[PDB]
DNA sequence: ATCGGATGTATATATCTGACACGTGCCTGGAGACTAGGGAGTAATCCCCTTGGCGGTTAAAACGCGGGGGACAGCGCGTACGTGCGTTTAAGCGGTGCTAGAGCTGTCTACGACCAATTGAGCGGCCTCGGCACCGGGATTCTCGAT
DNA sequence: ATCGAGAATCCCGGTGCCGAGGCCGCTCAATTGGTCGTAGACAGCTCTAGCACCGCTTAAACGCACGTACGCGCTGTCCCCCGCGTTTTAACCGCCAAGGGGATTACTCCCTAGTCTCCAGGCACGTGTCAGATATATACATCCGAT
């Protein structure tokens, strides 16, 4: 009687509204506050400008997508479409990260 | 408050030039006049190293236009050298 | 501290056995200002010479060197009119394990023998290297009329 | 056998051996001297001038620096002039 | 005033939103530890040099113009902050 | 040229002459700067940012918009093969992704 | 009767022996060879020092040893022991020199 | 003139790199791509190459200008000058 | 007579007979170490001369070079460099 | 440190301080130059150069050798984790590989 | 091979709001005429080395065969992850208050640029002897078919 | 689990060669001394915005139940690189011969830094207004179980 989606259609749809749009996927205060512990290991009692985060959260996001990007190609190599830790680590050992 | 410069009203008249209609947005001024700033320094850079192995201690236009044969790709190479030489001859006279 | 610990037992050391033509002692109460008598050596052309110099001890020892001056004026590859000596023991290699004793010795053996390999004058060590002969008389010279 | 006093020592400051380093050259001496003299004096074993600043370097990572093998030993069989000094 | 752990307000959904926008279809559930590892490793490594340029200055706040150099040093220009 | 207008218009350019010049010049790049160097370099510059803001106005067509925006020149910068190779390693702000699936992971017909 | 070594058992022998060595491998005139008719496409009537041809050789088989340690790493991800031009062309792909 | 020069990268001649590389065993089709790929690379370095021994007004490829091609595109080589 | 030309060769020589007495270098290897050197120097002069252009300056000091070091080296590596030159520094001025 | 002579001696240093000088002057790096970056860098230089020609003279005693050969800095360079850190791009001219095979393709 | 629900996406219309485009003051930087000096264009010349060619020998490339081992296709297990609903949690927005600190301005002194005289640190050219390259002999050490 | 024959690798010893380390002659760049314009170190003031808090939403996150589809291990087939032996091919060394252009020196000129004076182009600031984001209500594309 109720009706719901195949396994991966969902997923599919999500990809589409994502890749479609540009907003920000990382709540902003968590984000901030995992920025300032960092930061408060380096120097004690710092201050921050508010688009010193929002540079940080940009430069992170953009990282983080290209990484899953590579990880996708990665996993599909191995005739597989699920990515596990293996392949970003393969990723980031040809990409010189830790070669 | 100081003076701070941009490429804004240069960056608005080439747009004005190309597409009368369409408008642009302050993100958009920001993100070009980033990029302008990031090729100024490619090649005035490379310019530079240029005229340092050739032992000279000038920067001429052909160096720049050696610069930018260097750096753009090959298409892009072309129309720039074009526009340059175009814009010297015209200056020059 | 560690370091007027280091120079009381050094000065022991001095005490119980002083080295051969080599006496050194400090000035006064304090123990950083020392003055040093030395004896030419037998095969030089400064033959019964008696040299004094000065040596100064920092708050900080013997970590870095001390500071050696030559009261005297002295006719010597290695040595100027302010009396310092281009050693390389003095300011580049000085070792906390070294004593003021190994560096008296190093000082004796200069005056048995320069070194030309890094001169702090270059004029007299190619002077030096010319003619042994006017070398050895103008080093009598400056001997005589400034030891005795 | 066990080594004594005399033959335990940080020649340096002619003290006896506290927190000790053990050189690659094998020649030992007190923690704070090696500090002192690593960052202040002549980067090289004093004893035998051997450039150490690679072994210091790949070592202060991982905090080997210390022979606890023998700073261990000596501070059990010593206990008195250690609690003193 | 201390703060501990606040890696884990990087949750699970939006690691799995990064990785739709990325273009993953399945996700194994091992992922999110090594892509918080990952981001912090980055984190660490970005805000170094911040902090350093920070200093070289005089100053107790970062601005934006020192992220974006860091950021240049390491090799990735981002256009929008300045420059 | 009768050398009486502005350098700018002088060469037929929109892109400051003089304030390219002064950025030679006090720079420091060079102990001397020619005379025909800023000229050619803002020509190239202008060039760049005419074709640039050309794309992207025609990427804004496209969407109906009429206000381009960072997602507009991120799409403009992308499509284009010359300046996706010249621009590879820059990341824009709000800028987004082009929009791509595997084929593998599309579903069976 | 014949003495015939099992099929894998030399490779292992000749990459101990390659890995221990330092010479060039390509041969020289062929190499030469090839960059003067790849130059002469540019500017025709072009002369070379040998240090030129030394250099761009040498930076060559680098090159090639690299990606070839690449490709080997991407082969050994696939549970596989060949190396097959699909691996060559992922390592390319992630390393960003075609994308 | 030249052509057809690009069989002068031979077989064992390609053998021998995937050995030292680290490579057990190798497919058939790997050499035309291997050429394939040493030939876009050694464009791209030749072609910044000419560029450089162009500029000065000279005549003959310096092993300067190949370090210097090489340094450019971020593959820095050590021992020939720079 | 050919011109001359300059090299770091006599100061890695002297360098390599403090470290070890009785090992020799081959020419091949002190091209490269020459190589190094100068490129070492390019990398740390230019990130010292772009540091001191972003704040609006015209003197580069030994704080320009330090942070340059600083951020150019690894964590030991620039540990232990930034001692090396504040010890080389004190001694030399005084 | 006294004056009257030469100034790679005073810092007691063994690279030129005046070449690195003129050099800093004259490499259009910035209009004026301190008295005090040139001792610096010369230090930082030479340190950086003793630890690369240290490792580089034990790879060769350990080949019972008695020249530095390039493949002897190569095995120095790679074998340190922070010298690779440091040269990861660098390609080092007939140094070779650093020997190593991975596990799974030894027999069983 | 579709049919009909059912869901989500896509499409047409009012609306109202804040960021975009333009007017204005003015002042700081750009433009114009003149001067002096050195950096670069140009002509001659030397000789370093790059291209061209021959002869030989031989280490490497080309070719063919036998075959074992690895790629790949198919199948069955079942476990991990996608999908959806109910509930708890802290992000998000507004509103205000406080002060640490970025930012701008006047002083002037110490650090660095500039230039003449000079000599010693460093470079070009020679040379010789020892560390390294090469060959013959044997001991050492994996390897594989046969048990 | 092993014995043993056959093949690749390392140690050792002797012989010869060429290049690296030391030395000499010399020319030019670093040193030293002195003078002078100015960069920034410092004290002081301003006022921006970064930090802190509080109250109210409702949007996103958490936990859990269920089902299915894909990672994985296993098995079987075939075909294709690997190891080896034989033959052809051109690389490599040494040699000779020539001339081209890379490098150097000398001469001269005109291009650009430096100076001062004058004025307008663009930046900070302010304000009107419509492009687009939002809400609301329909039309259509697409997914899923089952004929
Ligand atoms: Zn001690
Ligand atoms: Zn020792």
């Amino acid at each position: 009687k109720p009706h719901r989606y195949r396994p991966g259609t969902v997923a599919l749809r999500e990809i589409r509204r994502y890749q479609k749009s540009t907003e920000l996927l990382i709540r902003k205060l968590p984000f901030q506050r995992l920025v300032r512990e960092i930061a408060q290991d380096f120097k004690t009692d710092l201050r921050f400008q508010s688009s010193a985060v929002m540079a940080l959260q940009e430069a992170c996001e953009a990282y983080l997508v290209g990484l899953f990007e590579d990880t996708n190609l990665c996993a599909i190599h191995a005739k597989r479409v699920t990515i596990m830790p293996k392949d970003i680590q393969l990723a980031r050992r040809i990409r010189g990260e830790r070669a | 408050r100081s003076r701070k410069e941009s490429y804004s009203i240069y960056v608005y008249k080439v747009l004005k030039q190309v597409h009368p209609d369409t408008g642009i947005s302050s993100k958009a001024m920001g993100i070009m006049n980033s990029f302008v700033n990031d090729i100024f320094e490619r090649i005035a850079g490379e310019a530079s190293r240029l005229a340092h192995y050739n032992k000279r201690s000038t920067i001429t236009s052909r160096e720049i236009q050696t610069a930018v044969r260097l750096l753009l790709p090959g298409e892009l190479a072309k129309h720039a050298v074009s526009e340059g030489t175009k814009a010297v001859t015209k200056y020059t006279s | 501290h560690m370091a007027l610990k280091r120079i009381n037992k050094e000065l022991s050391d001095l005490a119980r056995d002083p080295p051969a033509q080599i006496s050194a002692g400090p000035v006064g109460d304090d123990m950083f200002h020392w003055q040093a008598t030395i004896m030419g050596p037998n095969d030089s052309p400064y033959q019964g010479g008696v040299f004094f110099l000065t040596i100064h001890f920092p708050t900080d020892y013997p970590f870095k060197p001390p500071k050696v001056a030559f009261t005297t004026r002295i006719y010597h590859p290695n040595i100027n009119s302010n009396g310092s000596i281009c050693l390389d023991i003095l300011r580049s290699q000085w070792s906390p394990a070294l004593t003021i004793s190994k560096v008296l010795l190093s000082i004796a053996s200069l005056l048995d023998d320069p070194n030309p390999d890094d001169p702090k004058v270059p004029e007299i060590a190619r002077i030096y290297k010319t003619d042994r002969d006017k070398y050895n008389r103008i080093s009598r010279e400056w001997t005589q009329k400034y030891a005795m | 056998a066990i080594p004594s006093l005399s033959e335990c020592q940080c020649g340096i400051c002619m003290e006896i051996l506290v927190e000790p380093v053990t050189l690659p050259c094998n020649h030992t001496l007190c923690k704070p001297c090696f500090q002192s003299t690593v960052e202040k004096a002549s980067l090289c074993c004093p004893f035998c001038r051997r450039r150490v600043s690679s072994w210091t370097r790949y070592h202060t990572r991982r905090n080997s620096l210390v022979n606890v093998e023998l700073w261990t030993i000596i501070q059990k069989h010593y206990p008195r002039e250690c609690k003193l000094r | 005033k201390v703060l501990r752990d606040n890696i884990q307000g990087i949750t699970k959904p939006a690691i799995r939103r990064l990785a739709r926008r990325g273009g993953v279809k399945r996700i194994s559930g091992l992922i999110y530890e090594e892509t918080r590892g990952v981001l912090k490793v980055f984190l660490e490594n970005v805000i170094r040099d911040a902090v350093t340029y920070t200093e070289h200055a005089k100053r107790k706040t970062v601005t934006a113009m020192d992220v974006v150099y860091a950021l240049k040093r390491q090799g990735r220009t981002l256009y929008g902050f300045g420059g | 040229s009768a050398k009486a207008c502005t350098r700018s218009s002088r060469a037929g350019l929109q892109f400051p002459v003089g304030r390219v010049h002064r950025l030679l010049r006090k720079g420091n790049y060079s102990e001397r700067v020619g005379a025909g160097a800023p000229v050619y370099l803002a020509a190239v510059l202008e060039y760049l940012t005419a074709e640039i803001l050309e794309l992207a106005g025609n990427a804004a067509r496209d969407n109906k918009k009429t206000r381009i925006i960072p997602r507009h020149l991120q799409l403009a910068i992308r499509n284009d093969e010359e300046l996706n190779k010249l621009l590879g390693r820059v990341t824009i702000a709000q800028g987004g992704v082009l929009p791509n699936i595997q084929a593998v992971l599309l579903p069976k017909k």
